[PDB]
């Protein structure tokens, strides 16, 4: 009978005016509402779509572009992934973070983009 | 942007074929959705026995769709006393950003998709999960599910609130299986789960030493 619902705003984690000096380790983020009627529960998994112009470990990451790269965290989370609990109806709130660069950076700037997918598995 | 209607679907093996709706629930942006299957180990699977139509399709904004999930002869390859897993997929594509410097974060659903063949097909007036047997072990219970069809617990504790409250981490049995979880010992032994409709019920168990049953 239909479960917790997102909001239907578009997810665009906007970093802005960037400097190719001061462009790394910025910092944006962005807040996904999730309406649940009952309590529930929600893993949240990133994956990737852009592929990572360098390594980063075990954090998550993706591409953005002209040697430009930008780690994706989920409710203040590096690894990837983590759960929301609705210990009872109402709405919970989801926070998308992204920060730039990372290694090697011998960049070459010109108008950043990039994707992520964020999936929900329900039990 | 697009939801479900649903959190789990159930394929009655005696159909050819059954429907899901989505929605595009931004009223500003037009959306694609993607849907495809994957087996029991979330491998994505274009071939059968079970597949999603359209694979990709467009929605204006506050557009209502749906998605149709058919079977493949190859169907009949799987067991038929028994329920099979696979998951349904459905991911949206957010139209390019229109600003610079951005990174697009895309929505993706993924939900159990129970194939139950004809031969095992309930009565909308059955509730097999009553047939559930808890075994008190060194810490904590056995659970037995002699059943044909796959069980989602969601709760386990001394009182009805405590099942539907308290911390548990969710196990879902296959069909005929057993599977061991830890938890403090219950004069009364309380269960929640999710049944097909997302329904949440609570059980309520009697025992009979270490081993408990459905009163």
């Amino acid at each position: 009978i239909g479960g917790c619902r997102p909001s239907a705003q578009s997810l665009e984690i906007k970093h802005g005016d960037l400097s190719i000096n001061s462009a790394n380790n910025h910092y944006a983020a962005q807040t996904l509402s999730v309406s649940c009627d009952v309590p529930a529960n929600i893993r949240f998994m990133l994956l990737r779509n852009t592929t990572p112009t360098y390594s980063h470990g075990k954090k998550f990451s993706v591409g953005l572009g002209h040697g430009w790269d930008s780690i994706v965290s989920v409710n203040g989370v590096d690894t990837g992934e983590t759960t929301m609990r609705w210990y009872k109806a109402g709405t919970q709130n989801l926070t998308i973070g992204s920060r730039l660069y990372g290694e090697s950076s011998k960049i070459q700037p010109g108008v950043l983009s990039g994707s992520a997918t964020l999936l929900m598995i329900l039990p | 942007a697009v939801s479900l209607d649903r959190t789990r679907a159930v394929f009655d093996g005696s159909e050819k074929s059954m429907t899901l709706d989505i929605s595009n629930d931004n009223k500003q942006l037009p959306y694609l959705a993607q849907a495809w299957i994957e087996n029991e180990n979330q491998e994505k699977i274009i071939t059968g026995p079970v597949i999603a139509t359209p694979p990709v399709q467009r929605l204006e904004p506050g557009a209502k769709s749906m998605v149709r999930l058919s079977t493949t002869p190859d169907i009949s390859k799987l067991p038929q006393d028994r329920e099979s897993l696979f998951y349904f997929n459905l991911r949206e594509i957010p139209p390019r950003s229109e600003k610079a410097n951005v990174l697009q974060i895309a929505l993706q659903t993924k939900i159990k998709l129970f194939y139950r063949p004809a031969a095992i097909k309930t009565r909308p007036n059955e509730v097999w999960q009553d047939q559930l047997i808890l075994n008190k072990v060194s810490g904590g219970y056995r659970i037995e599910n002699p059943t044909p069809y796959y069980v989602t617990v969601i709760g386990l504790g001394g009182s009805e609130k405590q099942a539907e409250e308290g911390e548990f981490e969710t196990v879902m049995l296959s069909p005929r299986s057993e599977q061991t979880v830890k938890s403090a010992n219950y004069n009364t032994p309380y269960l929640s789960y999710i049944n097909d409709y997302g329904g949440r019920p609570v059980l309520s168990f009697i025992c009979n030493g270490s081993r408990c049953s459905v009163k």
